């Protein structure tokens, strides 16, 4: 968002607000089967093993 | 040159019952005395704003303020 502040004593400015990058992954998902439908949604999991960073 | 420095200024107050006082003459008892403040201009307020790490500052806005006139009268 962008605040444009008039304050009592007489200071006008614009105050601009920024999120990091890393706000991506909260708007995105991990969906229980990424290949398929929303509407038919099997595995129920998805599931994972292996080394943490792959 | 030789001169007389004797002003036409004529100060007159209408109160809020219409009633009328000559400051000047003072034909009601009552004159302006020797202290005035707040005729001529009215205050005003002027503001600035610093345009980041840079020379100066650049004008915003300017407002007249309410005028405060500070004044007595000598009553005999």
């Amino acid at each position: 968002h962008y605040d444009i502040v008039r304050t009592k004593e007489g200071d006008v400015y614009m105050e601009v607000v920024f999120k990091h990058d890393y706000e991506e992954l909260k708007h995105i998902y991990v969906w229980a089967n990424p290949f398929l439908r929303p509407e038919f949604q099997f595995p129920k999991l998805w599931v994972m093993f292996g080394p943490a960073k792959w | 040159a030789s001169r007389l420095l004797d002003p036409d200024t004529l100060v007159e107050l209408e109160g809020v019952n219409g009633e009328w006082f000559d400051l000047t003459n003072g034909t009601e008892g009552i004159y302006l005395a020797t202290e005035v403040t707040g005729l001529l201009d009215p205050p005003v307020k002027a503001t600035y704003e610093e345009p980041g790490n840079f020379p100066g500052a650049r004008y915003l806005n300017h407002r007249v303020l309410r005028r405060d006139l500070v004044f007595g009268v000598e009553i005999l």
